């Protein structure tokens, strides 16, 4: 039960027999996963955690990174992975589903492995992931530093799919998600217009919405789905919300989170990414290493 | 993730040259762009040069353009930037950076941005 930094191990699901690339890292450096669940639930505990530093995010970054390397030396399809802590130490996960990624969490529980997350490389909006539990929630180092990125939860699904080009999003279920989002950061920032406006610039994979499929590289337009100005109320001002992708040489998924970026009597917020570490904080702010005491 | 090490900064004489150097623990993957940025007295950080892993395509920020070149080694998983005709005003801190882009549409680098950082190396220019 003390803080402390250890290399981590990982679980796979993986098959021998399948040449799924993410399979064939997994069958080598993946250890089988262990079937009994394993819990240790606490509570009235609190321990500090932040989610802005946090060696777990840095060791599946290098995982992955050496998982694209190898296998782009076809076939394309993530699996869920479980990182699990050694013999020694524990990863205490929060259980406050209205925690913020900092400060202290009051209720806890000790896990040796993660839950199941595949990665997903994506700009903009997170793929596949792990849905927040009840309010929607909202995820920043400084936000009084524009330059830092905002992580936005979805405690409400939209499905999204691409396929050989265009993608399909339902408008009654984004222009719900929009009006929560600035009404949330009404409460983080006074008094101020909220407005969500497209990337500024920048490369084609932060200013566009990318992704992989199978493979292939997708690039979507995202013009549409940031332009609204969300003040005393809602409105959405743009054209089933189509958006174009660049194919460069279908997927059934949904979308878990947005990565926003704020410029600084109005305030907007651009779609961003980049650091897939960012990306990768999604589905590791619960939990935190520490060494068996 | 890769851990960076910049080397050769020190001072020169206004008109003269200068190489630096940075090396990283850890295999650089094909889709990293490595650059060069730098952070004068006082002011903020900017960019100075970026040059594709495996491409070798280069940018230049408009105020170094053919004063500096950016070049590369990749057995030695080792970039350099090759700094003439140096001016009071290149006096700063320079930091290479690594930026992980396995989602690039082009093997041109980026110029915003980078993600990984090295602990930099000062450069002093006498007027
Ligand atoms: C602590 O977390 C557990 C597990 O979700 C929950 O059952 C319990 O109600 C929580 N205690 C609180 C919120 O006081
Ligand atoms: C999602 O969070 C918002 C927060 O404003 C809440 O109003 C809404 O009911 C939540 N949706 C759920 C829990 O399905
Ligand atoms: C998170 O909550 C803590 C209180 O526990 C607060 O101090 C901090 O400013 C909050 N940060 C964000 C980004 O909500
Ligand atoms: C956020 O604002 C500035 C960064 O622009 C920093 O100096 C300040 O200390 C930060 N405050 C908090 C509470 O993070
Ligand atoms: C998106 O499409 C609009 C309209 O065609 C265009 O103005 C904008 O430049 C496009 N952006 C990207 C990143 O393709
Ligand atoms: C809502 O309208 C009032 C005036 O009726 C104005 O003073 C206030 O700033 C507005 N709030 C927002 C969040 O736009
Ligand atoms: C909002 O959408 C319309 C139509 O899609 C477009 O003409 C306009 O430029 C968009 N606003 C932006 C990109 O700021
Ligand atoms: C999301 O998961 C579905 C199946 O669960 C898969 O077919 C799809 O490719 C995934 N999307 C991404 C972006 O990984």
């Amino acid at each position: 039960w003390k803080e402390a930094k250890t290399t981590l191990f990982c679980a796979s699901d993986a098959k021998a027999y399948e040449k799924e690339v993410h399979n064939v890292w997994a069958t080598h450096a993946c250890v089988p996963t262990d079937p009994n669940p394993q819990e240790m639930v606490l509570a009235n505990v609190t321990e500090n955690f932040n989610m802005w530093k946090n060696d777990m995010v840095e060791q599946m970054h290098e995982d992955i990174i050496s998982l694209w390397d190898e296998s782009l030396k076809v076939s394309f399809d993530p699996i869920p992975l479980h990182y699990c802590a050694p013999a020694g130490f524990a990863i205490l996960k929060c259980n406050n589903k209205t925690f913020n990624g900092t400060g202290p969490c009051r209720n806890v529980s000790t896990v040796q492995c993660t839950h199941g997350i595949k990665p997903v490389v994506s700009t903009q909006l997170l793929l596949n992931g792990s849905l927040a539990e009840e309010e929607i929630i909202i995820r920043s180092e400084n936000l009084t530093n524009n330059a830092k990125t905002i992580i936005v939860h979805l405690n409400e699904s939209v499905n999204i799919v691409c396929t050989r080009a265009h993608c399909n999003i339902n408008e009654s279920k984004w222009n719900n998600t929009l009006q929560k989002v600035g009404e949330e950061l009404a409460k983080h920032f006074p008094s101020k217009t909220i407005k969500f406006e497209p990337s500024s610039g920048g490369d084609l994979e932060i200013t566009t919405h990318s992704f992989n499929c199978r493979g292939e590289f997708f690039y979507c337009n995202t013009s549409d789905l940031f332009n609204g100005t969300y003040r005393n109320g809602t409105y959405n001002h743009t054209g089933t919300i189509t958006l174009q992708c660049k194919i460069k040489q279908t997927c059934n998924s949904n979308i878990t989170g947005l990565l926003l970026l704020r410029d600084g009597d109005t305030e907007t917020f651009r779609p961003g990414g980049g650091d897939m570490r960012d990306n990768w904080r999604s589905e590791l702010y619960k939990y935190k290493v520490v060494e068996i005491k | 993730a890769v851990q960076l090490q910049e080397s050769g900064g020190g001072l020169v004489q206004a008109g003269g040259s200068l190489r630096l150097s940075c090396t990283a623990s850890g295999r650089i993957s094909s889709s990293y762009d490595m650059g060069w940025f730098r952070q004068a007295p006082g002011k903020e950080r900017e960019f100075v040069a970026a040059i594709s892993w495996s491409g070798g395509t280069t940018d230049y920020a408009d105020s170094v353009k053919g004063r500096f070149a950016i070049s590369k080694d990749n057995a030695k998983n080792a970039v350099y930037l090759q700094m003439n005709s140096l001016k009071p005003e290149d006096t700063a801190v320079y930091y290479c950076a690594a930026k992980w882009r396995p989602l690039r549409y082009s093997d041109y680098p980026s110029n915003s941005d980078y993600y990984d950082w090295g602990q930099g190396t000062q450069v002093t220019v006498s007027s």
